[PDB]
């Protein structure tokens, strides 16, 4: 029933029981300098950054290296190009990056206060500038969508200069095979910061890699822990009553150290690019006044695919939506991308085989009941679908209802939630987007490329 | 063909309170 085969794991062997000395608990972060575009575009850089033993890499002066005009992301330029669109803010307590104090200011805690409100780019910019002029609570403009191709064209054009595996869109990027928009993952988000502005502890959605460029003028301080330790960090969150996957928490560094967890700590200067490898747990605080831009990428590695599918299944256990629809993505990749890595090939092939089996069983049960199934094929830029009630991905066979609102709009449900409503599926239209033979031939057409 | 509705997918930082 799982889309993963445990036997196929490529996770690195790490023995948490081996006690580590202070030195190994404070490892250095890999810090690369690129001299030429040739080096930035080398497959060797892709291999270096995605190696499962390398959780986070900083690529020093990458902006000047490739002649990226990061001034196009200055606050002044952004304001001039913006409209009145609403953006969101987090209000936080300004505190040292290694600290997070309880209300009485007597002890360190994990839960981290970070409340939501809304503003505009231009009004947040006035706050950022007034902060810098000195004219304690702070505000952080976060997850600002730079997705409008027209409004943000010069900005987005500058990012086309990055090496392919870092780009927002690329054929070696799983997120570019979603076929619909996931704002901030396969589109750019902007972060406008004052000193103290925090992005609290997390793994990326579905454990996808992340790219972050600091525009400046200030620095950002980063903290990171290898994927391997994530369950131990989750246990701290639970101990302190904050949700690991969806809550706002800031680790106590000595808790991680006591638990034998190495923590990477480094400073990201203006023009530096941080590559966050798959599954790396990280948190970030602005040291100065700066803007960052960031998005996700899913390079075609077995480690990435495994960690994305593992989180997909864990989200299902925890009743948390996976905003990357991994079954849909897996078939799209299989149909359109040559996979030469034998580990990654075996994993995708295994996932597709389970998906075919499920769809076949589902279809045979419907046919046995005499339930009409209509074909509604895929079309360009069509989204992937999820159950309205339980938020699981619903792939291929769709159980849709128009009962509420207009009889011409339908909500999608999984089989389970559809059958809980009307056990005879009365009033449920069943669609299939891929005929049995379309999936069979896509599966057979998917073979290991040399 | 019939119009199927979807929830927009977006990354957004955690928020308290
Ligand atoms: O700039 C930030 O606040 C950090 C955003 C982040 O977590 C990422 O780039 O993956
Ligand atoms: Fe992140
Ligand atoms: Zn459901």
């Amino acid at each position: 029933e799982s889309y993963l085969s445990p036997a196929q794991s490529v996770k690195p062997k790490i023995n948490t029981e081996e006690k580590l000395p202070r030195e190994k608990l404070n490892p250095p972060t890999p810090s690369i300098y690129l001299e030429s575009k040739r080096d930035a575009f080398s497959p060797v850089l892709l291999q270096f950054c995605t190696d499962p033993r390398n959780p986070i890499t900083v690529i020093r002066g990458l902006a000047g290296s490739l002649r990226l005009n990061l001034g196009l992301f200055s606050t002044k330029t952004l304001v001039e190009a913006s409209g009145e669109h609403t953006v969101e803010v987090r209000t936080q307590v300004q505190q040292p990056s290694d600290e997070n104090w309880d209300l009485t200011g007597t002890r360190q805690i994990w839960p981290c206060e970070s409340s939501r409100s809304h503003t505009t780019i231009a009004k947040y910019a006035q706050y950022q500038a007034s902060s810098f002029q000195e004219s304690h609570i702070i505000k952080f403009g976060t997850n600002i969508d730079l997705s409008d191709a027209k409004r943000w064209k010069p900005q987005l054009q500058e990012l086309l200069k990055l090496p392919a595996f870092m780009r927002v869109t690329s054929t070696g990027n799983m997120l570019s095979h979603v076929g619909h928009t996931i704002l901030g993952m396969n589109t750019v988000q902007l972060y406008m910061k004052v000193p103290g502005s925090r992005t609290p502890g997390h793994q990326e959605n579905n454990n996808f890699c992340s790219v972050n460029i600091n525009i400046g003028p200030g620095d950002c301080e980063w903290f990171a822990v290898h994927e391997h330790y994530w369950e131990t960090i989750s246990a701290f969150c639970d101990r302190h009553g904050v949700d690991y996957l969806t809550g706002s928490w800031w680790p106590i560094l000595d808790d991680l150290y006591a638990s034998n967890i190495p923590v990477y700590r480094f400073v990201q200067r203006p023009g530096d690019l941080v590559w966050i490898n798959a599954g790396t747990v990280h948190w970030v605080q602005a040291t100065g006044w700066c803007n960052n831009i960031a998005w996700n990428v899913g390079p075609l590695t077995a480690y990435q695919y495994q960690l994305a599918l593992e989180r997909y299944e864990w989200n299902e256990v925890k009743n948390v939506k996976s905003i990357v629809p991994m079954i849909h993505v897996s078939w799209n990749v299989a149909r359109t991308v040559k996979i030469s890595d034998p580990d990654l090939f075996k994993m995708i092939k295994f996932c597709l085989l389970q998906s075919m089996k499920h769809c076949q069983v589902q279809r045979e049960s419907l046919v046995r009941a005499g339930k009409k199934i209509a074909y509604q094929g895929r079309v360009k830029d069509e989204p992937a679908y999820y159950c309205n009630e339980c938020d699981v991905e619903v792939f291929n066979i769709l159980f849709v209802t128009s009962e509420n609102g207009s009889r011409n709009t339908y909500l999608v449900h999984c089989e389970g939630c559809a059958r809980r409503r009307s056990a005879g599926l009365q009033g449920v239209v069943v669609l299939e987007q891929y005929r049995t033979e379309e999936l069979a031939q896509a599966y057979d057409a998917f073979t290991l490329a040399p | 063909r019939i119009q199927l509705m979807t929830k927009a997918a977006r990354k957004s930082a955690p928020a308290t309170g």
